[PDB]
């Protein structure tokens, strides 16, 4: 059959990941200009929300030294590639886990509707990949809203997986945080409440 | 109007099949016996129509919807791409590709088909597309079924689609087959066996072709065609 | 040496070729726009001929399964390359034979006189390429007009003949058809009277 | 009533798939994670049913006519065949064989099947055929298409058609597939891969059988089957 | 030392199981004869009881898709091998998973006890093969009986089973339904309270 | 009467000598220009006589008495024996079996043959057999000596024995010739090589078989003859 | 694919096939039972008839040498297999060329009418097998009648003959040879009025 140049094979990020990818939580001096977890300014259009969340291993305990890249439509569901910090907003960002708590946290708008390629609304969610020491090809997963369960209950992604106790996993719960809407999505690598995560 | 400004490769006529082939029966009263008389290439050689401006139906190359009685056609879906190229490995782009096939029981739709598997009453069998700017085509059709015909006691075409391309003029204009990887009827069959070379024999086979597959819907499968070098004339009456 | 790609190879065309390549024959619905065997609009310049034929196998028989490529410059002796059936004349078209008679037919004008790559003028001619079950690949011929013996007897490319009595097998005989100019062309593929076909 | 009265050759289970092989998704959560336990042959394990006398309808092996809706099925007319063996290499006699499988198009006729090629209104998809004295079988049928699977993200079955055989005791029944000789994406499946070793994979695809085929009608393919081999109990309670 | 041709290897029954094997299930018009679900008529001799279970995989999920044939003595604890849909009693059945519920009924008599190859009386028993997408290869289990205590306590098989927790795993639970006598095997695949799976 | 309910598997006429073999100077003008008509197997092709009842003399296999003029006939004593099967391996019992062949010397007892070597007058060089029950059969003879031939001009025929076997039916009779173990007449002559596969010569070679051989009396060759190989009919006219 | 046991490749019969096949012809002595050209006692059912021919090669000369076989129905439409010299009628016979004429002869009666594997009549035919120094492999061929010509338009296996005049070959001329019916059936190997050859 055809075949074609073999996809160069990933590896870890390793522990020291935030060396190159997250300057500061390394220790490290920052260069002028940083991609990172704040992906709106205070003037962006949409729901301003904070989202939260740990990452826990298979036995319980927390990475501590976990790297998070997440993609998100702006609050018209329009995807937004032209990466700027002079942007209100900007569609993509990353995060990590402070060594010490081992929480994340980001800064955004809630994202509006997209449709799959048949057309077929997705309810809002925001596309995470999850980077670190141990894992060999990062993990995909997608965080969706506990405030928005009707759109959750018609979503093709969701629908496609096949036990509905799964797809809890992938629903952030609401809260408040200092007079804000937040959302807590923590990431279950292996075990009791593994979470979803997805080929594509 | 078109010029004489190209030469084209002289054919290997011992690559391409022989006019006669005794094993495929009826090449044995269509084959001349004198030799070919080679002439020298000029305007009326080397030039041929251009189907740009053709006017091509939006399913012309869709053979699971140009035959539409209210259904989708029973059988594999797949798509059939690839790239025609002459011999220095040069783009024919906005080239005229046709084919045509039996449905997937290995019944054409033809009035002196009388084989017994029934006909598909959404499946024709024919489709027709224009090469891109690239040399790039393809279609969308259900693979073809073997069919029996009657040369030998037992014989079976293997699953084939017919290929007719047009190129850059009348010296390159060729009629072929696509055979499917893997196929065991195509060692066995007299028309492929026809081509005295066995390397000759694997250009026509198309290859599975997983990365150009839409998931959940069709396969697809990849054939390239490669038609006379095309070059310049140099040093001509001088 | 230098070797190229090698050439795809031919195969016959088969006996369901009218399916492809001509849908009316077949027993098929036709599409729009469909390449056939009316060369020439009533109104192109030029004289206009009907052209007829039939062909024969080895045993003298009617190859009635038999497709024709044809082409050919304009009555000014130009090839007209912009396939396009709006226009007055087209140089290239197709025919074939009836399942019955085994006679195939073309509406077109007489060509004009074209020169060789020498600067030579060549007698009048059409170019023909013939397709058939078990003909594995095309034949190549040359029509010629019975009417154009002082060309005829000139041209470089009938003078590659060998043997004149061969050239005698690539002229067409005049006729008339209803009061309508009309040229024979018939092809005998193999023995008596074998037509010369070319290599190039 | 039946006896207990001959042993079957232990099966090697690193020759059959093992239970957990995680490229077929499905088999993570369906296989055990402790040791099967290992029990001696007793008449429990070494008799099962014989069906000699089960009422067989007259087209129960023929997939081309056990769905008639008014005309024939669209597909490759196929005759698939074979003897049933076991290890000593001695025929198994009045056995049930049992098949399943999508059309030509590689859709199952099953509510649970949504694949957007069409049902075919005269292939149902099932047969049975009890062997004959001297081990052989054999069915008409449609040669099935490859099916698209929610797996990896661009999977696909090989064409393949489902067997159950019952052999003489609970002991030799096996559910298995049936591949097809050349077919290329035989190699890429994550359930024949499921088999470690190649040679058996091997074991699993059928052969076109020429030998066997209706000229101007349909081709054929030969699967035989081994079943565990039964012997003699020797030396036992002494 | 000697190779035997080897044995056909096993696959996956596959999601479609059904249709060749479960004719009712999958949507399907039935043939006249069926072999199915009712192992003895109303009128055999023995215990009638009602066996129904469900299967769960290894995350606690049912596993609805699943095929399971049955081989068990008649009351007299003879195996009936003949099978004949005429007869008052077969010790052949298969049956399968309901899509909603997930649930298989089997209409059957207590079987009588049988001996080992060495004489020892087992428990009475019905053999269990157990058939589903996902299983590459056929899971061997036993369904034995709770109101059989003292025969369970002594079967040479149950102590083949090494841990006497994993015995209760084969023992069906006796109740009621509709005022007949039934008994619930449940089977757990994988994990907690995993069954006994047997080779032989 | 003889019924239709067998099948002949399809000749492989590329095993078999062609027609037109040049090398083998009389077949130029005695072989057919046209194709082979292929016609489908009816009752007229797939039976055939049962020689069963033919009578047989007592020496009409045995060379060495059958043309007794007061002696034995000069030459090695030879046991020429073997077995008929089908392609499928299957015995083919009670089949006419007869054999041809020159004396010791190369000379045939035949008017048109005027080679200088002598007539033996207690050799006749005609047998005929029955196959037994298991498909067995032998003769007891002299081996044939080499033979000049106006074929090429200094060309030999290798020893050699002609065979005409009945089987079953008009479609697996054949004829053929027995060539002998190590001859090296046999790749230099154009009648063998009227064969162009060198493994289809092969199966025409006799092996020497001192197994068979008669201590102080006579060796023994070994020749098995496979006819096109016979099958039920299945799914014809439905 | 599936590969048998090779056939025994076929060698030509040669000059000589009169020593083990014709044994008359030859010049030696018979023994005393023949398969030869007697089809039929004078007491047989049907039309007794008289069949002669001779056999011509590719420069129409005659072969002398040539041996043939034939296998015909009864009367009746049935082939009789058991053959017997004690038999009013014989379904099979065996004749050869006189090195002198060229000509062969058979005594038999007129073939009643089978029908092909599908049930559709044949004209009545003699199978005829031809053996001759040069002919490699036996040529397949049938014996039709003149007399016949209403049947041989339908049958099914002339009709398998694509060209006309090419079933011509095929049909025996009545005439009368002592006040007997009697056909002449000329074979011609190669060229000119070539026989239909058949593969089966
Ligand atoms: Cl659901
Ligand atoms: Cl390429
Ligand atoms: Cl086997
Ligand atoms: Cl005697
Ligand atoms: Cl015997
Ligand atoms: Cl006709
Ligand atoms: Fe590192
Ligand atoms: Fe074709
Ligand atoms: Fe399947
Ligand atoms: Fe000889």
């Amino acid at each position: 059959p055809i075949e074609l140049l073999p996809e160069t094979p990933s590896q870890t990020a390793g522990p020291y990941v935030h060396i190159g990818l997250a300057l500061e939580a390394a220790g490290n001096p920052t260069r002028d200009q940083e991609i990172w977890n704040r992906l709106a300014k205070p003037d962006a259009p949409g729901e301003h929300i904070l989202l939260l969340g740990q990452v826990y291993d298979g036995n319980g305990h927390l990475v501590r030294d976990s790297f998070l890249e997440v993609w998100q439509a702006d609050a018209n569901g329009e995807y937004q590639d032209a990466y700027n910090l002079e942007n209100a907003f900007n569609s993509f960002g990353r995060t990590a886990t402070t060594f010490d708590a081992g929480e994340w946290t980001l800064h955004t708008v809630k994202p509006g509707v997209v449709n799959n390629a048949a057309g077929v609304p997705m309810a809002p969610h925001i596309n995470i990949s999850l980077f670190a020491r141990g894992i060999n090809i990062h993990l995909h997963t997608r965080l969706y809203f506990d405030d928005e369960a009707q759109a959750n209950a018609k979503c093709p992604v969701l629908n496609l997986i096949e036990q509905p106790q799964r797809r809890e996993t992938l629903i952030a719960k609401r809260c408040e945080v200092d007079g804000k809407t937040a959302y807590r999505f923590d990431i279950r690598i292996q075990g009791e409440g593994e979470t979803v995560f997805f080929d594509f | 109007p078109a010029q004489d400004n190209s030469r084209f490769v002289i054919r290997d006529r011992n690559w391409h099949p022989k006019a006669l082939t005794p094993d495929y029966k009826t090449s044995i009263a269509r084959s001349p016996r004198q030799a070919l008389v080679s002439i020298p290439q000029s305007i009326s050689e080397t030039t041929g129509p251009n189907f740009s401006h053709l006017g091509f139906g939006a399913h012309d190359h869709d053979l699971l919807l140009n035959f539409n009685n209210g259904g989708l056609p029973i059988g594999e879906r797949i798509i059939v791409a690839g790239r025609v190229v002459d011999q220095y490995g040069k783009p024919v782009p906005n080239t005229l590709v046709e084919m045509w096939q039996a449905n997937a029981g290995g019944r054409y739709r033809h009035k002196n088909d009388r084989y017994l598997a029934p006909l598909d009453p959404n499946f024709g069998g024919v489709g027709r597309c224009l090469t891109d700017s690239d040399g790039y085509y393809s279609f969308r059709t259900i693979k073809p079924g073997p069919h029996p015909w009657r040369n030998g006691p037992n014989d079976w075409r293997p699953a084939h689609i017919h290929f007719g391309i047009s190129g850059p003029s009348i010296a390159t204009k060729l009629i072929t087959q696509l055979y499917f990887e893997g196929d065991p009827l195509i060692p066995m069959c007299p028309i492929v066996k026809s081509i005295a070379n066995p390397e000759a024999v694997q250009q026509l086979i198309a290859k599975l072709d997983m990365n150009n597959a839409n998931p959940m819907d069709c396969l697809a499968y990849r054939f390239d065609i490669v038609l006379r070098g095309q070059r310049k004339t140099h040093f001509e009456n001088c």
